[PDB]
């Protein structure tokens, strides 16, 4: 899915992902490739990930309704 | 704590259940729910199913 | 007995061959401009433009088959500063899209409803206010100009169940709302708080303020009733100062809130007695989620039937409606009509079927 | 037009799909995959030389200077701290969670000092000699110099923090900045007003809020986009502008209008310039002609193997200091291409020719928007910090398996 700012996912048509200007977001860090083993070729390979993440990496919502909660809010 | 109870403000006096009513969390840690102070929570689509509550602070 | 006579002129069919729910005319078109009407159904919405001499032509067609989308409502409106007609469609995912046929592109999308939108109406004095009744046990008012939620009608004592449909008063001061909770609860927009909220939304700017727009949750309705409808109510109108709500009892009851002599605008919130005045009766009309639209001049009220028949009513003669009026039948009417629409001038009427097969009629005039 | 908007939408969709494809080739091409999404969008990157590997904690204390490029919400200047798996990487170690080789939980990307800024943060170039001071570029006519030690952390809900050192020498918005590793101080900035300005810095006066420009280099007709010094010799530096000339200017030449090196080196706009300390002669430069060409100081008129791999304007180039014949470039084509010299001008198999020029060795395609900045890590061999306009900071190490035997 979209790998950029989740805020632009629910934006109104004509402005979503339009790249008009900078968009604020929540801090997040991602780690998925720890260290390659640098092993050799194996037939059994032809025949888990456990990624590491931190912070807020999504868009939140208000409690009263389904209005998307901005990071500034 | 043995009786699984809070601290009555009129009985547990020096413990901290009565002093500084209009302030932040008191010294006694067995009075947070009585004061109504809790941690901020958020709402977002859950990574498992539906909505989920994500806490802002550790 | 009536003094009207409509005749079938032309008809067509859609490509997707799926049931069509919402169909409304363009009442906002003045004289000279030929009549143009829209229809919905499945994931592909279609327009139409039928000329005289019994000729119907297709103008435009759209499709939204990217996902498992659906459409129910086809409310018509217009843009004041732009002066092109707009069509409102929503359902399934609950996204409300304002299609602009002139530019052939969507103008805005509205999300926030907990389920599919069931009905849509537009406010008469200000054409930018949309009455959206969502299925998440609530009703909402949308301001199209600012794309903000003006008020969330429902709460502590509001909309225990899903609101199937809602209407407007003749002058746009009082708002009715039927629902699936067998309730005809009503939310006035006449309070000073309603005016304050409307003005604030008119002069609101989401960019300027960091805090979200402070919607007015009207938890307590100004007037509610249960005894009128034994079952759920799916249609409602405002015959002047009376109420013409309709439910699955194959009848549109014409009643008035409170007692007989009390003024409607001075009815106390604690009133708990209602009186029935009129009731228009037909048969074979027991299906759910079907709407009726009366003529602008209020002399004509029409409600589609599931068998295939049509009914017109007289609502201006002395005393409430009586007698039997007349019925309109088409040669190729086999499906279920879910909505009917008149024109601003009482000369053109088009009925939609359960296959997006519009049947346009024409009065002798 | 509507067709143009539809084409842009399709292009964005294809960019997203290509990025999703690229994400899968993380382990087979990289040693580490660390991408952090800064809250305030990043416009620059750097690598602080601080390191600390205590006993019982195999990680190394690595600090990186992030950025802040949102419109206006209490503009800040973020400085964080990161770790490294070290020799004992311990990918699983039957206990990875922190991991068995470094910090993989809690303060992975924790922010140390957040000094409030006034405007936008274009560059975050620090002084390697004295890593305490960090310089910043803003849309205003003045530069900002901060200090993550003296300034308190945990910013209050306020703004317009005084940096106590503002370098006001420019006129319009600036986009260039570079410090001198050889001599402490000596920061130069290339701005949009057809010129590049340099400040003495170094022993700046205490609480020197008002700082004038020590020198201004106005010799390029068109807008400049980068200004980088020479690692081997601190007496000269290169000025690159939209005018088709990757000019190199020698300091103390008593000529602020005519650059010492006036070779055009291109026929289109140029927006990047850098050299290599191990390979002093090697000097990659970026351009709009998509023909970033290596040049030699001894022989600049002759054209060496122009790396025919770019597809747009190039704004940031940098060669790897640790290695000998490794160079790299990045620009508006959101690709970080790493050059190579051993395969330049040599025979290759048809598959190698189909893959591209033999001299081009590595290309990094982990960006969605225009690449803002990229830099190698002085401590780690291959770790590179590259940032884009989508508020994404990427820390990764190019695999050394290709340089085996
Ligand atoms: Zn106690």
């Amino acid at each position: 899915s979209y790998a950029g700012n989740p805020q632009d996912i629910h934006r109104q048509p004509g402005f979503a992902f339009s790249r008009n200007g900078p968009v604020k977001r929540t801090p997040i860090t991602h780690i998925l490739v720890c260290r390659p083993k640098r092993t050799k070729a194996s037939m059994s390979e032809f025949l888990q990930q456990r990624t590491y993440s931190s912070g807020h990496n999504r868009l939140y919502f208000h409690s009263d309704t389904c209005l998307p909660l901005r990071p500034q809010e | 704590y043995l009786a699984v109870r809070e601290c009555d403000p009129d009985l547990c006096l020096t413990c901290g259940a009565a002093d500084h009513w209009d302030s932040k969390n008191v010294s006694c840690k067995n009075c947070s729910i009585q004061r109504g102070s809790k941690k901020h929570l958020l709402l977002a689509p859950s990574d498992v199913a539906g909505w989920g509550i994500f806490i802002k602070d550790p | 007995k009536c003094k009207y006579s409509f005749k079938c002129v032309n008809s067509l069919k859609e490509d997707h061959n799926q049931p069509l729910f919402g169909v409304q005319f363009n009442w906002h078109s003045k004289e000279g401009d030929p009549l143009v009407f829209a229809t919905v159904g499945s994931n592909r919405v279609t327009l139409y433009e039928c000329h005289s001499q019994g000729e119907i032509r297709l103008l435009q067609s759209y499709v939204d088959a990217d996902a498992d989308e659906n459409f129910y409502t086809c409310a018509w409106t217009y843009d004041s500063n732009t002066s092109h007609p707009l069509l409102a469609v929503a359902g399934s995912r609950g996204i409300i899209r304002i299609i602009n046929p002139i530019t052939m592109q969507c103008i805005k999308h509205y999300v926030g409803h907990g389920n599919a939108i069931n009905e849509l109406k537009f406010h008469p004095r200000d054409p930018n206010l949309l009455l959206s009744v969502s299925k998440d046990h609530a009703l909402r008012l949308w301001n199209i100009q600012t794309d903000t939620l003006v008020a969330i009608f429902g709460g502590v004592e509001g909309h225990r169940d899903e609101v199937l449909s809602a209407d407007y008063d003749l002058l746009g001061e009082k708002i009715m709302s039927c629902g699936m909770d067998h309730s005809l609860k009503l939310w006035r927009i006449n309070s000073k708080r309603m005016m304050n909220a409307i003005k604030e939304s008119y002069d609101y700017n989401p960019n300027k303020t960091n805090r979200p727009f402070i919607s007015q949750k009207i938890h307590f309705p100004d007037f509610s009733t249960r005894d009128i409808h034994r079952n759920y109510v799916d249609c409602v109108r405002w015959l002047g100062d009376l109420i013409l709500s309709k439910s699955c009892e194959n009848a549109i009851v014409c009643w008035k809130p409170g007692k007989m002599e009390d003024d409607i605008d001075k009815i106390k919130p604690s009133e708990s007695n209602v009186t029935i005045l009129g009731r228009f009766d037909y048969s074979q009309c027991d299906i759910w989620y079907m709407r009726f639209s009366m003529d602008f001049w209020q002399k004509m009220l029409a409600l589609g039937n599931q068998v295939g028949k049509l009914y017109v009513w007289d609502l201006e003669v002395e005393d409430p409606h009586k007698a039997k009026c007349t019925t309109l039948t088409h040669h190729k009417c086999g499906a279920a009509i879910r909505q009917t629409s008149f024109s601003r001038d009482s000369s053109i009427l088009i009925a939609v079927c359960d296959d997006a097969s519009i049947w346009r009629w024409d009065r002798l005039r | 037009d509507k067709e143009a908007a539809f084409d842009d939408a399709v292009e964005e969709r294809v960019i997203n799909e290509e990025y999703k494809i690229w994400k899968k080739n993380t382990p087979f091409l990289y040693d580490l995959v660390m991408t952090h999404a800064l809250e305030w969008p990043s416009l620059t990157a750097q690598w602080l030389p601080d390191v600390t590997r205590p006993e019982g904690k195999d990680f190394s204390i690595h600090r990186l200077v992030l950025g802040t490029h949102t419109s206006d919400e209490q503009n800040h200047l973020v400085i964080a701290s990161v770790q490294l798996p070290n020799d004992d990487a311990q990918f699983d170690a039957s206990h990875y969670d922190e991991f068995g080789g470094f910090g993989s939980v809690s303060g992975k990307i924790e922010i140390e000092i957040k000094i409030n800024h006034e405007g936008e943060v274009n560059r975050a170039r620090y002084m390697p000699q004295n890593p305490c001071i960090i310089a910043t570029k803003t849309p205003s006519s003045d530069v900002l110099v901060f200090d993550y030690t003296k300034h308190p952390s945990k910013p209050d809900p306020s703004g317009e923090c005084n940096p106590d050192l503002r370098l006001r020498g420019h006129q319009k918005e600036g986009y260039g900045l570079s410090w001198n590793p050889n001599l402490s101080g000596h920061l130069l900035s290339a701005s949009d007003d057809h010129t590049i300005c340099l400040w003495d810095i170094s022993a700046v006066p205490k609480e020197g809020k008002v700082v004038d420009a020590k020198t201004i280099f106005t010799g390029h007709t068109a807008v400049v986009e980068d200004v980088s010094w020479h690692l081997l010799h601190e007496s000269l530096f290169g000025s690159v502008a939209d005018d088709q000339k990757l000019m190199i200017w020698d300091t103390r030449s008593n000529n602020t209008s005519k650059p010492s090196h006036s070779v055009d080196a291109h026929t289109a706009e140029v927006n990047c310039l850098s050299f290599n300390p191990y390979s002093e002669f090697i000097l990659a430069t970026g351009s709009a002609d998509k023909t970033v060409a290596l040049w030699d100081l001894r022989n600049l008129k002759l054209k060496l193997h122009s790396f025919e791999s770019h597809k747009d304007e190039i704004f940031q180039v940098q060669w790897s200091p640790h290695n000998e014949t490794i160079l790299a470039s990045s620009g508006t084509d959101r690709r970080l291409n790493v050059w190579d010299l051993s395969k330049i001008g040599e025979e290759q198999s048809p598959e190698d020719a189909e893959d591209g020029p033999p001299e081009l060795l590595f290309i990094h395609g982990g960006h969605t928007a225009k690449i803002s900045d990229f830099s190698w890590n002085p401590n780690e061999p291959w770790v590179i910090c590259s940032v884009s306009e989508d508020n994404i900071m990427q820390v990764w190490q190019m695999a050394e398996n290709i340089y085996n035997d």
